[PDB]
């Protein structure tokens, strides 16, 4: 169904809050006020009558206000009680934080939480997850870091230790967030239900998920809705457990040699998913993805300084299975007017360690206006004769003027003002890495992702 | 008959008899090498002549998972004289290697020249159900396990895109100036295993293995059915 | 013998100006500022004196004998120069120079190497960007000024990846013993150089981008890189990994072999471990450079996240690399302090409200425990921790520990996380921002002791 | 010397070795090999043992199985006679070896190394699957013994389906054996053994052929 009052709600309680300020309810309370929440927060405790500076009350059916949303975060031992309140207070959604349920043995409770909650008409989100954010509305129901950047990403985490953190390193990685998800045990809500969701968002363009597994006879459903939502969005999944078992021997050779693992990479294959052997992967992919539109065709242009990092960028493309052609004699010539006769135009086009930063400039204007051009890695390693910070202003002004839209990525090797330019380029939104095989390998991802949505609409095609 | 499936699961069964396994696949227009079961020494010589030579016999025994180890198998019977002999051949044979071994039959069935070895498998996955499995076939399944997998029901991209991908691909595309094989005929029948996957929810694991592929169409040389 | 090149008394630089704009120059400077403690003469026609070193028109005219000479004039110039160095005993000229074989002229790099060698004197490169070596402190390029101290060794046939890769080991802090330019490899190649690098004590790693090599050059290649591996790990960057077209030649053995699948098998031979990707050559060579190699294949991995730890199995499992149970001894030792619901299948989780003092516990326990041979210690950023806490936890119980056992470090989450790491990087402890790249750099390790046990198999009398 | 062999066929011009040459020079270092000889033929027959297989050797030999120059598993001499006049329309006498596990083991010049060795599955599906793997000469026993390990179908030597594991340590003397003929002959260019049976004690060389150059 809809999950629109879910991401924004008029009223929230936090069960569970505290004037003890090392619980994890008051955590969560915290995080909510920081980060600038518009609506209505109730805290609810037994005894506190007030928690940072508002009216606390005792049960959310105690509220004058229509509750939207209810992260719990009591014991295990006490959540029923909270979920009968929040039954008859009309509550549409109860997020628990709580543990131990299905993950520690005990899945007659967990059972016994999703009927009530679902009696009542009401959904669960987890339990046992750290709760979720939504940026474009200004909330922060987790008890992670206090902030995260904007952006249009969403991230739906299965785990939440590695959840957490990794809502930690998105700042690190310059990844802007639309919204972090913890599903935790998934018992009534999962990553079906989200992909609806973010679908019809208009502030997410990515999705990222951190996926162990799915709930048997779900699967059908995961891959109907995930290769609807890869027609417009990329989804990228990082497949936890992807290693066989190995040797079934069941009642037949089918039986014996398929494996659960193989299977998920083929659902993922025909939903359109890019999978993620890593989260080093899935980030520098994510940052390309939600930076650029996809290529409109295979005319992908490299443009290298040094004949070496020419080299470690074809050999990853070519892992990939991207193979690079001869670029267009028209791009040729344009950049025959200040390069030297002995560079190369064999692609990726070498412009010789000795280039200027004004190359930088003029090559990636050409190559970006150049009709015939439809990608383009730029690749540079530092020398003496240049400076990291002025080839990244000649590069994003190229970007400028060339007034369209083409995916760009940048690989940069030196020292620290090449790293410093690094983080210069992807504050602005463009996808630069540190090696020349990560920005080939996230323009891999964008070719991926391209090859990808062919594949569903192939599939889809009307016969 | 479509209702084997149902007939079998009564009977407190866990699989189907090759004979069966064949006549529920062919029922689905898959081509199979056309078989019967005999339970006479003069069944089998008639079957022989309803089949055409050559032929192939097989002992039916709950207790012979093996039957080539222990002699239960006759290849490439030429004539009826040839088919008498292999028929005592074999319940002799039985007997002596597997005394306690009760005897169901004798399977006459069609001879299959020899052609690229292909498998097509139909598993039930607890999260997505009903998937069907492609690569090479024959007894060097397991070693390559040169193979690819896809959600049923398949499209025609489906099929067709899990056909290329396997390394084996080549040997259908003419290898060593060999005449390409009838490709058209493998998608149907995969598609065609997906649908039996889809509408039968009884059966848990499938293998159609071997699959001769010619240069024009398609035969299931083996089939394996396991019930749940 | 290479020792008077990396070890000279005096070192002449040909080609430096009162322009500081210029390579010579630029050379100069850093030889200067990386402080190199014997004689440096600067060459020139007009100038008489260059960052206040008096400075002579040509390397005879310098009293004292020159060991090395740098030379960094134009190409038409540069048989000149070899003649006078020649006169001189010159033993080593460095030729920064370009315009060789590189860009077709075979006749004057082929005539280059016979004058040298009717000196009896040896060429590095030509089109080279110098060498740098440490222990000397010589900085004989126009790169960066300066690297970290330490024992690894790079030696790179390309050029400006090369320079720029010498300033990225500052970043990434790998202590540097030696930077070589090899360039054309008229002369002195990869095989020299390795034989140099065998015995050099202040080296105990050595890392190198390698484009390819001359013909008739790799039996001796896999002779020497084999027994160098017996004690020191070596990494390639192999340039140049994708196939080409299918030759198609008058036997199987002719259409099927690949010059790339060769290759491969070579560095097998050797003992060697290829890189596919630089980041992977820096963190392995990192890992490499700071442990020891494990005795055993009992490897712990001990994380605070179930997530992480998967993560991390998976990638060992990539490797070849599978986790078995811990010894029941190390299991009680830590069930002392952690909940009765963690786990101890190895990964050995301690839940997500593990506090900064059980990692130091944990790790110390698992290091001391002598059925122990390695330790990947996985981390997960949450407020009831903190990165820095944990990490000097992780550095205490090293060094309680015997430091006899290899150890990676992956930590995840946001700006403290990234000071955590770079301050154990900065303590030479293997520490990496992901689960997946801590266990990349431990599967080295045993890949290493692997490849030893190759080579020590395959050099068995 | 066996390198007569070699000189001889250089002289005449000739690029390759004929194929009981090529087997006579094998032999001479130590990989076993189908033996062979030069009515002729059932004279030979007898004194090689039955089963026999008979090839035409003429100049022209681009593929035999169709031109119908060959006739396999002959086992009496009428039999014998039938093929030895039979085949001419469409005197070199090979043992016959019983079905095997089909292997190959090649040695080829590469620019950087030289002397390289190939080992892997033969038959007709080398290629096809081009599960191999390579070694550069000399080889150790290590050598030998990792590029085994190594391919995919190695299952095949230790035992699958039932079936009798092969005779491993044969097949690493033959590939230290090929690679020493790599270094030790310039003139070889390529060399290939296929098919090399392989069987649960020793193998046999059916079929080599050598490049010169
Ligand atoms: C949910 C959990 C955090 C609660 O632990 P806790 O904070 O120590 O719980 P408490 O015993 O203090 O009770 C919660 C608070 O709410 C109050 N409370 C209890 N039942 C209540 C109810 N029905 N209605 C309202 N308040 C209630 C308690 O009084 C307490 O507040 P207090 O300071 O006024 O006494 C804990 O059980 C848990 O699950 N921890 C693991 C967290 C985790 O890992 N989650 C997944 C992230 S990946
Ligand atoms: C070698 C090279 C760097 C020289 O460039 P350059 O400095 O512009 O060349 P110059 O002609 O100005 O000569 C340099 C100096 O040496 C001097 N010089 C010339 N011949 C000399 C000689 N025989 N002895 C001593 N000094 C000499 C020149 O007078 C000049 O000094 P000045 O400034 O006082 O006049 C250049 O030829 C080149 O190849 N550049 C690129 C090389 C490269 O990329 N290397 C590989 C990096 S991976
Ligand atoms: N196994 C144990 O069983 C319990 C279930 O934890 P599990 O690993 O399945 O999920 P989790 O809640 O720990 C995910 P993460 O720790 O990554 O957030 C834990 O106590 C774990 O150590
Ligand atoms: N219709 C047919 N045409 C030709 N050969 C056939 C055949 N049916 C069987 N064979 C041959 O007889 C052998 C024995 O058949 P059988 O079915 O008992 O075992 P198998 O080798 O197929 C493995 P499995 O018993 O698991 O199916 C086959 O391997 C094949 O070589
Ligand atoms: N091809 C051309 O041949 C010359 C030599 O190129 P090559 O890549 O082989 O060496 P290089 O010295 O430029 C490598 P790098 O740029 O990484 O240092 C260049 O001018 C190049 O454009
Ligand atoms: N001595 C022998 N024993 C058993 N089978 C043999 C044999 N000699 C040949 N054969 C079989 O007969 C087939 C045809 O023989 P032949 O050697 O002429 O062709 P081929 O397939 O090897 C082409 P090429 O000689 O160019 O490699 C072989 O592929 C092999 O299967
Ligand atoms: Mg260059
Ligand atoms: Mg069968
Ligand atoms: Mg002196
Ligand atoms: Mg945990
Ligand atoms: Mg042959």
């Amino acid at each position: 169904n809809d999950l629109e009052r879910l991401f924004n709600p008029s009223a929230i309680a936090v069960v569970g809050a505290s004037k003890d300020p090392s619980k994890i309810g008051s955590q969560i309370l915290r995080n909510l006020l920081s980060y600038g929440f518009k609506g209505k927060v109730y805290p609810i405790n037994p005894t506190a009558d007030e928690l940072m500076g508002l009216k606390c009350y005792p049960k959310v059916s105690d509220v004058p206000d229509k509750v939207d949303v209810a992260v719990i975060s009591v014991p295990s031992d006490k959540v029923l009680g909270v979920i009968d309140d929040c039954g008859k207070a009309g509550v549409k959604f109860a997020v628990v934080i709580t543990s131990g349920f299905k993950e520690v043995g005990n899945e007659e409770l967990e059972e016994e939480l999703v009927r009530r909650a679902h009696s009542y008409g009401m959904r669960v989100l987890g339990p046992n997850i750290f709760g979720y954010l939504y940026a474009p509305a200004r909330l922060n129901a987790t008890f992670g870091p206090k902030d995260v950047l904007s952006g249009n990403v969403a991230f739906i985490s299965q785990s939440g230790a590695l959840g957490i953190a990794l809502m930690g390193y998105t700042v690190v990685e310059n990844i802007g967030i639309s919204s972090i998800v913890s599903v935790g045990n998934k018992a009534d809500l999962d990553d079906v239900d989200l992909l609806d969701f973010f679908d019809k968002d208009p502030n997410t363009g990515v999705i990222m998920i951190y996926l162990e597994g799915i709930a048997p006879g779900r699967g059908r459903m995961f891959i109907d809705v995930a290769s609807r939502v890869s027609l417009r969005k990329p989804i990228i999944v990082i497949k936890a457990g992807r290693t066989e078992v190995g040797a079934r021997a069941a009642a037949s050779h089918t039986g014996s040699i398929a494996g659960s693992v193989a299977i998920y990479e083929s659902a993922f294959k025909q939903s359109g998913i890019l999978m993620a052997k890593s989260v080093e992967d899935a980030f520098d992919w994510t940052k390309a993805l939600s930076w650029n539109p996809i290529p409109e065709g295979e005319r992908l242009i490299v443009l290298t300084n040094g004949g070496g990092a020419g080299v470690q960028s074809t050999d990853t493309f070519a892992d990939n299975g991207i193979y690079l052609s001869k670029p267009p004699e028209s791009l040729i010539q344009e950049i025959k007017k200040f390069v030297p006769p002995f560079a190369s135009f064999a692609n990726p086009i070498d412009i010789t360690g000795m280039a200027p930063d004004d190359w930088y400039y003029m090559g990636t204007l050409a190559a970006l206006k150049n009709p015939d051009v439809d990608a383009l890695t730029v690749l540079y390693c530092q020398t003496a004769v240049t400076t990291p910070i002025g080839v990244a202003k000649g590069i994003v002004d190229a970007i400028k003027e060339a007034g369209n839209s083409k995916p760009v990525t940048v690989g940069m090797v030196g020292g620290p003002e090449v790293a410093e330019a690094v983080s210069f380029l992807n504050k602005q939104r463009i996808a630069a890495y540190p090696t020349p095989e990560r920005a080939s390998s996230a323009m891999s991802a964008l070719y991926a992702y391209a090859r990808a949505r062919s594949y569903v609409m192939k599939s889809l095609a009307v016969r | 008959s479509r209702d084997l499936l149902l007939k079998a699961k009564e009977n407190g069964r866990k699989s189907l008899l090759e004979h069966e396994a064949k006549y529920f696949i062919s029922s689905y227009g898959i081509p199979v090498t056309n078989i019967r079961l005999a339970k006479s020494e003069e069944e089998a010589v008639n079957f022989s002549r309803e089949i055409g030579f050559p032929v192939v016999l097989k002992i039916v025994s709950p207790q012979v998972v093996h039957k080539s180890d222990v002699g239960g198998v006759k290849v490439n019977l030429r004539s009826e004289e040839e088919v008498r002999k292999a028929y005592r051949e074999i319940i002799e044979n039985v007997k002596r290697n597997v005394p306690n071994a009760e005897i169901e039959g004798i399977l006459v069935q069609e001879f299959a020249p020899p052609g690229v070895e292909l498998i097509i498998g139909l598993l039930r996955d607890p999260q997505f159900g009903p998937t069907v499995m492609f690569g090479l076939g024959g007894v060097f399944v397991e070693l390559f396990r040169d193979v690819s997998f896809r959600v049923a029901p398949l499209s025609e991209q489906d099929a067709e895109s899990m056909i290329k991908e396997v390394k084996a691909y080549k040997l259908l595309t003419g290898f060593r100036g060999m005449e390409p094989v009838d490709i058209e005929a493998i998608k149907d029948a995969l598609i065609r295993a997906g649908r039996i996957g889809v509408e039968n929810e009884e059966i848990a694991e499938m293998d159609l293995n071997p699959v001769i592929a010619y240069p024009k169409g398609i035969k299931v040389v083996d089939a394996r059915i396991i019930l749940r």
